[PDB]
């Protein structure tokens, strides 16, 4: 494999603009103002957890703000969406959403498009807060800062109509399923991948909850066994070139983490077995991926693919 | 009796002690061994974060049961 360079000069251009403007910037609903405590409520600005993890990481004496969902996150959603657009080229019978639209019904032009507004995703979050209230006015701001830079300078590109589908995409809306639209869908897949690099093994292979199905189970329910772990190893791949940990992955492991035989029998029969070992961050690649658009870039595009990406 | 502790990564740490301990105890024991404060320190089991009050007998941890230990790195 060996992805090479899949954004042309637009994508990127942006991809400059939303580093520039937001994900270069620090947090700001930070400090004591936003602590929480479920036993007082509303003592601080913040009514859940979350406000001040990881607000920054100190490499090389720099500070990288907001590196959980910072750069290179944001880049690598964009080379999961890329990957999975021909994954889903090779299925029979891609999953149908709910505007009764496939992946695999998506032009070149729209995952274009998809990516740009990838790219503004998380470009609204002002903290790591997790909980309900924080995540959906973090989603508004993304889907407004993507609305005013794509009305002034894109409108060459997406029609009014796009800029609202997309912006949608952006909000998650309540009400709004995670297979609403294709173009939805491919979003909060690509989000959801990159889950793995802080996520535990029951997240991963197990699902958090007898409902859910798992994040390496959903992928390999939509692209099948082989196609969802060359995904989910692609993934791990583009957190070891980004100098992110990998965590490691044990099948043998799984009964011993408090979840009832059923399921973890059910998981080996999806994902069957798997044992690889994770691999600690690496602060200098961290920085490089992190800093700047070229260096994030430069790091993703050498990064081998399965082979199938690149067949007819 | 003999549990793990692992960071995502896999580095492992293994504990002895007992059903008796609460999770807040077990957190003062990783203290003592690798020098972690509680505070930074989230124990997983079952996907679920564990509170600190709260024994290993109700999340019934046993036996070689793998609790996961992500540090809260606070924005430092
Ligand atoms: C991969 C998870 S994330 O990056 O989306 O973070 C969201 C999640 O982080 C917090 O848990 C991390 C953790 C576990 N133990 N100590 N910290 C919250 O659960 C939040 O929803």
């Amino acid at each position: 494999g060996a992805m090479g360079s899949i954004l042309d000069p637009e994508v990127l251009k942006v991809a400059e603009y939303v580093y520039q403007e937001r994900l270069s910037k620090p947090y700001t609903e930070v400090g004591p103002e936003w602590e929480y405590n479920h036993k007082t409520p509303y003592a601080t600005r913040a009514t859940g957890t979350g406000h001040n993890l990881q607000r920054f990481i100190t490499i090389d004496d720099q500070r990288l703000h907001r590196p959980i969902h910072g750069l290179a996150h944001t880049m690598r959603t964009l080379f999961y969406s890329q990957l999975m657009y021909e994954a889903a080229k090779r299925q029979p019978h891609p999953h149908r959403c709910a505007d009764g639209r496939t992946i695999a019904d998506l032009s070149v032009q729209d995952l274009k498009k998809l990516n740009i507004a990838q790219l503004f995703f998380v470009a609204g979050r002002e903290s790591e807060a997790s909980y309900g209230d924080a995540y959906h006015r973090y989603h508004l701001y993304g889907a407004k800062q993507f609305e005013a830079y794509a009305r002034k300078h894109l409108t060459h590109l997406f029609s009014e109509k796009e800029i609202v589908l997309y912006s949608r995409c952006i909000e998650d809306r309540i009400g709004d399923r995670f297979d609403e639209t294709a173009e939805g869908y491919l979003i909060h897949l690509s989000h959801m991948i990159d889950l793995m690099r802080c996520k535990s093994p029951v997240e991963v292979f197990i699902g958090h909850s007898r409902g859910v199905s798992g994040i390496v189970p959903t992928l390999i329910q939509l692209f099948g066994r082989e196609d969802g772990l060359d995904i989910m190893h692609y993934a791990r791949s583009l957190f070891a070139a980004t100098g992110e940990a990998v965590p490691y992955i044990s099948s043998s492991e799984w009964p011993h983490l408090g979840i009832e035989s059923d399921r973890v029998e059910r998981a080996l029969k999806i994902v069957g077995s798997l044992e690889v070992e994770g691999q600690e961050a690496d602060a200098k690649k961290t920085a490089q991926a992190g800093f700047s658009v070229d260096g994030c870039y430069g790091a993703l595009v050498k990064i081998d693919t399965p082979d199938w990406y690149h067949q007819v | 009796m003999q549990i793990f502790v692992k960071t995502l990564t896999g580095k492992t740490i293994t504990l002895e002690v007992e059903p008796s301990d609460t999770i807040e105890n077990v957190k003062a024991k990783i203290q003592d061994k690798e020098g972690i404060p509680p505070d930074q320190q989230a124990l997983i089991f079952a996907g679920k974060q564990l509170e600190d009050g709260r024994t290993l007998s109700d999340y019934n941890i046993q036996k070689e049961s793998t609790l996961h230990l992500v540090l809260r790195l606070r924005g430092g």
